[PDB]
């Protein structure tokens, strides 16, 4: 841990991550797209929480009931963001 | 007093977005899964270098050069600088001796910076992405 | 340059919500219109006051008190306040005198402070909020 | 209608549009605009909160059943914004 | 100005106010709407990169030691929106 | 109801971005007059063009394609559009002509979509941006 | 879709606040643990009722009267409700045994909602605010 951190972790505590498909995984392709969408204007943690809606409505093994769901965990002091440098 | 106050992001560069892979100790990599990792890297690579960020990508594989590479990024002032991004990237379904390894690699790379070391670094945000299971 | 830059609003004082009523040289006014009136001073009153606003009424039926009022406005400092906010409010369908005083008030009241002819406001929100016809 | 920098001017009804009468509430204008203040007053940034009124007010209809000859008729208001910021009323 | 429903209405210089004159480059009002449009238009909302613009513009000067006859005046923007919605140019799927 | 509702801008095209040049009754132009004019529309051309506008551009010139340009805008259909984009250009330091002749092509321009005469944009943006001077 | 999607908070109530102190095994309360406690609970007591929130206090003391309130909060239906906040208060420098039973105790409150066998709850916020040590 430490003051300014960020740690977005992929899947939380009692939850199952998916299998690395050939397009990529989950978790990072929906990043990625929100990134390509919406990192040059919104708020980090706001996009992050985007990620965690997008990841945790995915489906895909008589496990049925199950969803990957991700987790940030902010020591942020301030609003970030990725506003295009000069 | 700002309820609306945001980080100072108008440094010179945005910083450095590095792109670790966690591939020793894994036995029987799929191709599938070999497609997937560079889909991943890939993917984070683009979407970093449009948001400004110097990627850099290196993985475990080789000893020596692990040594090298983290010595490389030890040693980076990052005084004109936004910000620190770290993506650790692992396999999901891998044996007990890789997912062990994930977490003294992940507890090494958060330990650097961490509690105030790089001073660089200092008022500054530090992201790190991880994807172990 | 910050694309999303505020106006500084961290002065001692919000500032004045002048709630002007254009009243005279109107000659019908009925129950709805007169109790509608009311609704409508009260309303706005009441929401910027719980904006930090310091709300000031008044209206065009004494000329004398009219002129002082609005040679006070003019001269008031807002060198301690973040914005200034003036509503003014006219009936509908009134008649052809009352509807151009509205005109030549409306000129007036956005000319006190037009250009930048008001000092302690350059630089600071000046908001007009005008019901008319 | 000269105006000047920093200027916000909000509108009731933009030309060509019709302003429905005052009733013992009030003005549908301003009750919306103060709906809107209280709510979202305090964090929306201000001419968001001015689309907001924009839209509820537009959006606004009468029982044209009772009264048809109110048919075709809608408020529209407006604003101009010669605004150089983001502008909130965050609490002091 | 006759003006509908769900218009909005942006203007180059509101009244009482001055417009450069046009150079080699173009104008300020559509280098730096331009400029605004090629760097937020695409992720911003359009009445916040226009209020950009409003800033933009309002704080151009020019040389008063080359040309003090230009002196004391600026070119200040306007934009009248009658929209009742937020409206943002996302990359087209 | 809701205080973030966004315009619905996933329709099959972006719209037309129309672009007018106010040309005629105006002599005298200065070289830096003539490539600010082509530096304006051809910036405007690049940034509208990469948000998916549809870029068309006409001037006043001519007169006989004036009239063909304004009715086949008129008659336009945007209902596959997500909106429509009109800017009207013209020259700062015109005569007392050129500048009264902006005002009726702005009235004239603007006339065709007021009170949502245009079905196919009802509910949709209609942005003007408009560069002129007296 | 929608980045500004926000969670539906039109229900009719806003929902319970459990406001739970960690007392137990605590052997010796000083004057400025006791107050501070007691302003703690107070002005969050204060905050999140004002918020609209049916604030419940109670502590671990009394063993007895502590198991009817676990299940007299784990039969709650919150259909009618927004959405459900815990908030867990202990002391700092306590003995093992009272650390020990801090953790114990919330994963137990947790435990309640964490598997998602809360069922009028799902897809609403929960939400945990924790001082411990």
């Amino acid at each position: 841990a430490g003051a300014d951190f960020l740690m977005c972790y992929s899947v939380a505590e009692g939850y199952y991550s998916h299998r690395e498909t050939v397009n990529g995984s989950w978790y990072i392709q929906d990043l990625c797209e929100m990134l390509g969408k919406y990192g040059s204007s919104l708020e980090f943690t706001e996009l992050l929480t985007l990620v965690n809606r997008k990841v945790s409505q995915r489906r895909v093994p008589s496990a049925i009931g199950k969803k990957q769901v991700p987790c940030f965990a902010s020591m942020l002091t301030k609003k970030l963001h990725f506003f295009p440098k000069s | 007093f700002d309820p609306a106050e945001k980080y100072k992001m108008d440094h010179r560069r945005r910083g450095i977005a590095l792109i670790f892979n966690h591939e020793r100790f894994f036995w029987h990599l799929t191709l599938p899964e070999r497609r997937g990792t560079c889909a991943d890297r890939d993917n984070l690579t683009r979407r970093f270098s449009d948001l400004g960020f110097e990627v850099k990508c290196f993985n475990d594989l080789k000893a020596e050069e692990l040594l090298l590479k983290i010595h490389e990024v030890s040693t980076v002032s990052h005084a004109d600088a936004d910000c620190f991004v770290c993506v650790f990237l692992s396999h999901g379904e891998g044996n007990h001796i890789y997912a062990y390894d994930a977490k003294i690699e992940i507890q090494t790379l958060t330990g650097l910076f961490k509690g105030d070391k790089c001073h660089s670094l200092v008022g500054k945000p530090k992201i790190f992405i991880i994807q172990a299971c």
